[PDB]
């Protein structure tokens, strides 16, 4: 799955 | 009647004409586009062919003018104006300039005001900042949104717990931090509260399609088929 | 600086899907469309066949429609070089 | 409404997107503008289009706030509602630190993670879009 999460 | 409306040192003036509702007071550029609508409810005035308006909760509204008389006669009038639904002091023209506070003053204001709200959320200028109301139309632009949206007129109508026509640091507090720290059965009843327009504890189906274009006529109903109380709701 | 213009362009390499032997000496060539090929309609490539062992580039106007899903060049056979073309495109394999 | 003189597009619009299967569209700041129209032109093309080689699209808006660019928010919308075969993913990052929030960005930082959806959009913007606040993981995302 996507990997998006912000620092 | 024609006047010259001051934004500050930094911002030219512009010709404006002002025109007086029983009720209300219009500031309309010369093309007739309405730039401020203000409402008089149960205001200070300062004298120098310069006219200072003091709105108690909004920026203060200035005039200037080509000379004494028309500046005699627009505040001879006004005061019939007001009157049928009362302070004034005679300043020269930089301590009237002084003394009122514009559009960039009340941004910066507004500001602090936020960080302040944001900081709690989660000191003399910081006290002034506090004890300001916003109005509708600031409450739009600093959302980002125009002063006639649903999430907007939802939103203020729900904070507004007095119902003056102003939101305060109090309100404003309490919301957000109900938004924030409330329970899931506090901010259900929280989004309740803000979808019905009536607020009468139940959403017909067409309020709760209205919500539901809020959120953006045959769609909208037949999503909503497939009363509904708070219970029902959550 | 014209020639490392050149040498910046990325030259394609694909395959002829068709060829023909059209009469007065003239040369139909069907060959794979790039797969991110996108042109109007009056424009030109250029063509090398290595067959050859040249190299070397010529120009020709773009035949086939846009819309299509090869492209088609019409070679006339005016020299060296296209009539070279038209002699190792003549067989088939 | 007063008559406007137009000079012609001037862009030189490589539309190198359509080359790749799968794309990723980075916009920062002012340079957003364009993806407007970027994305509706590439919804509008899948929509009309049934072998198009371009099979996913992601949009990654990297901002510091929305201000000026609420726009945007509206024309994502219309986009993630016209895209009928999930071929553009849109991702917001606020970079604002949370500190300098303004009313906007904390009223999408609640609706986005102290509020709950109703169609799986948020109650401020609307959009199905997740909004994410910090650095966007460009390494990771690509990997
Ligand atoms: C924009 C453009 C589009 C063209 N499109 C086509 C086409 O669709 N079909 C077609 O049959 N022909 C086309 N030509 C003609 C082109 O010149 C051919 O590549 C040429 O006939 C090949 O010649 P050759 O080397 O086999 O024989 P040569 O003996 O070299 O031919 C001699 C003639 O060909 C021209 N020529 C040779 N090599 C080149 C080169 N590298 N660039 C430009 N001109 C050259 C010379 O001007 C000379 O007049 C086009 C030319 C141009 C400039
Ligand atoms: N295509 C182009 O050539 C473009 C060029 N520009 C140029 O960029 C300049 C500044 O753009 P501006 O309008 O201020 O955009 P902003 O800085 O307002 O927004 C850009 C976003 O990218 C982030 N960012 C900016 N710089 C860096 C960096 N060095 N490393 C990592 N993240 C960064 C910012 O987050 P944070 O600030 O929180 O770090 C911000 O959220 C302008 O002068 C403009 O000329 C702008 C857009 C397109
Ligand atoms: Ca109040
Ligand atoms: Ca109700």
């Amino acid at each position: 799955l996507l990997f998006t999460e912000a620092h | 009647m024609e006047a010259l409306e001051w934004q500050g040192h930094k911002e030219p003036c512009r010709p404006v004409l002002v025109y007086l509702q029983p009720g209300q007071i219009r500031v309309v550029d010369g093309r007739l586009t309405v730039l401020r609508t203000i409402q008089l409810q149960p205001v200070n005035f300062v004298l120098s062919r310069t006219l200072l308006l003091k709105i108690p909760k909004e920026y203060d509204l200035v005039l200037l003018f080509n000379l004494e008389e028309e500046r005699q006669a627009l505040v001879e009038n006004l005061r019939g104006a007001l009157k049928e639904s009362i302070q004034e002091w005679e300043l020269r023209e930089q301590e009237l300039m002084r003394a009122a506070v514009t559009r960039e003053q009340r941004r910066h204001l507004l500001e602090t005001f936020f960080r302040h709200l944001f900081s709690q959320v989660l000191s003399q200028k910081v006290r002034e900042a506090l004890t300001c109301e916003l109005s509708r139309a600031e409450f739009a632009e600093s959302l980002g949104l125009k002063p006639q949206d649903m999430f907007v007129e939802s939103m203020f109508s729900l904070a507004d717990k007095d119902g003056n026509g102003y939101l305060s640091f109090r309100e404003f507090l309490d919301i957000l931090v109900v938004f924030m720290k409330g329970s899931p059965e506090e901010k259900s009843r929280l989004m309740f509260r803000m979808y019905d327009f009536d607020g009468n504890g139940l959403i017909s189906k067409d309020e709760f399609i209205r919500m539901l274009r809020s959120f953006i006529k045959a769609q909208l109903a037949e999503v909503v088929e497939s009363e509904l109380t708070w219970e029902d709701f959550h | 600086g014209d020639k490392l213009v050149s040498l910046s362009r990325k030259k394609v390499e694909i395959s002829v899907v068709k060829a023909e032997l059209l009469p007065s000496g003239v040369t139909h060539l069907r060959f794979q469309r790039p797969q991110g090929f996108e042109y109007k309609s009056g424009q030109w490539v250029r063509i090398a066949c290595l067959a050859l062992g040249t190299t070397e580039y010529h120009p020709f106007t773009l035949t086939s429609a846009p819309h299509e899903d090869t492209l088609s060049l019409h070679i006339r056979a005016a020299g060296p070089w296209t009539t070279r073309l038209r002699e190792i495109y003549s067989a088939p394999t | 409404y007063p008559k406007l003189y137009l000079d012609g597009p001037f862009g030189e619009g490589h539309q190198e997107w359509h080359k790749f299967e799968v794309s990723v569209l980075v916009g920062g700041g002012i340079g957003v503008t364009p993806f407007a129209s970027i994305l509706k032109d590439l919804v509008f093309k899948s929509s009309v289009s049934c072998q198009v080689f371009c099979k996913k699209i992601y949009f990654i808006w990297v901002t510091r706030t929305q201000r000026q660019f609420e726009w945007l928010a509206d024309i994502i919308r219309e986009v993630e509602e016209n895209d009928h075969q999930d071929l553009v993913s849109v991702h917001i990052y606020i970079t604002q630190l949370a500190e300098k929030f303004d009313l906007r960005t904390t009223m999408l930082y609640i609706c986005e993670r102290h509020f709950q959806k109703v169609l799986n959009r948020s109650l401020f913007t609307g959009l199905r879009s997740i909004t994410h606040f910090g650095r966007p993981p460009f390494e990771p995302f690509f990997n």
